[PDB]
């Protein structure tokens, strides 16, 4: 579930943050914009923008 | 391939299956010793399977050759998937014949509206999971750039194009990556990425091959 | 600004504060009627605050003017933040003077290693939160593209550059967006984005202004 190492944010008040993490098979059940590759196994990225990102993973 | 048809055995003789204990991606035979796949398909210890139809049954037209080297495009960007192309050299030369042939590389870019052929052993469901054992085909057109960009705002580069149906229902899917997009007897695209499969307003995104011919040619000559 | 110093009142006369009931971004006065900010700073019902020092106290050098129109760059991509630039026209002309002046636009791109001045009312902590009420300054150099790309692989475009310190400790931060990056008396950058603030190997990313001069000039002439 939602967590986020690589996170990118604009320097606005507040910031619009996104996650640049590339997950496998799917994207969070906390993601609105999930894009994946057509291989097996798929590589996906959640491009949603948020006034913050999530915390590390592992 | 979602909403496609069964190609028929050896109807797509340039189609290859990439195996690593199982099929994980597609590719295209461009000559007797080199295959072109997707850069995101990179992995080590790959075996190339030619002349395949039912990937779970030895039907006797197959040639199984190990890769001797793989070269991912110098500017592949795994974050945006720009320059999603890779070259694989076979350990030994394939024996070309009726069911096992290479595909010609483009000499120019194909235009919007052109009808292409897409094939793969990928998922057969937009929702759900069902993998075919035999090769599936799809006929689909190249969408205009403006249509492509409206679908995936902020993500389409010049080295990408969309093919397929805005209404959805027909598309490439997981397991199809690396495979061919063929138009007018030339390799124009490589199955790359998308948002789900066969979704409304979410067509498939492909590697624009025409933009790589030179690097291909040069690379092959020096290795 | 993290690890910077207090500019001193009206030492950066082209600096503006964008207000919408509170300061949310910076900008730069380029002439008497137009300010340049970050496209991600777009919002409606904006008031521009000039001659400011302590944004919480009226010290008597200020001019408060409403925007009459805002124009975000035609190709701003909010996903990658490419073309992060926007133009704002003032309701009425500012009165230029000692504490309230415009900044010259570049005639060429600045080179790596060049020392620039960055200013803002942004967060003062890499970890934590502490907003200054007075304008903060920072001196920092332009990092090489190759350094920029090593830091943020797959994300830097040609319309971006990194400035700052790979060791971290000094950087722009939240609340600084839209503000100026000034080198050799020219506006070369616009505070844009980053990964945290003042983090090791995570310098700041800026809009490469030099690539927009023409659009600026033309836009201003027609509105």
């Amino acid at each position: 579930k939602p967590c986020c190492d690589q996170c990118a944010c604009t320097k606005s008040n507040p910031p619009q943050c996104r996650c640049s993490d590339m997950r496998l098979n799917s994207c969070h059940s906390a993601c609105k914009s999930c894009i994946c590759a057509l291989s097996y196994p798929a590589q996906c990225f959640c491009v949603d923008i948020t006034d913050f990102c999530y915390e590390p993973c592992k | 391939i979602v909403g496609g048809y069964t190609c028929g055995a050896n109807t797509v003789p340039y189609q290859v299956s990439l195996n690593s204990g199982y099929h994980f991606c597609g590719g295209s035979l461009i000559n007797s010793q080199w295959v072109v796949s997707a850069a995101h398909c990179y992995k080590s210890g790959i075996q190339v399977r030619l002349g395949e139809d039912n990937i779970n049954v030895v039907e006797g037209n197959e040639q199984f050759i190990s890769a001797s080297k793989s070269i991912v495009h110098p500017s592949y960007n795994s974050n945006t998937l720009n320059n999603d192309i890779m070259l694989i050299k076979l350990k030994s030369a394939a024996s070309l014949n009726s069911r096992v042939a290479s595909i010609s590389l483009p000499t120019s870019c194909a235009s919007a509206g052109t009808q292409c052929l897409i094939s793969g052993w990928g998922n057969t469901k937009s929702s759900g999971t069902s993998y075919p054992d035999v090769l599936k085909c799809l006929k689909a057109p190249i969408l205009s750039d403006s249509s492509c960009k409206s679908a995936y705002p902020g993500q389409i580069t010049s080295n990408m194009f969309c093919a397929g149906y805005l209404e959805g229902g027909k598309d490439s899917c997981q397991g199809d990556s690396g495979g061919p997009v063929v138009c007018s007897g030339k390799l124009q695209g490589i199955v790359s990425w998308g948002s789900g499969c066969a979704q409304k307003n979410k067509p498939g995104v492909y590697t624009k091959v025409c933009n790589y011919v030179s690097w291909i040619k040069q690379t092959i000559a020096s290795n």
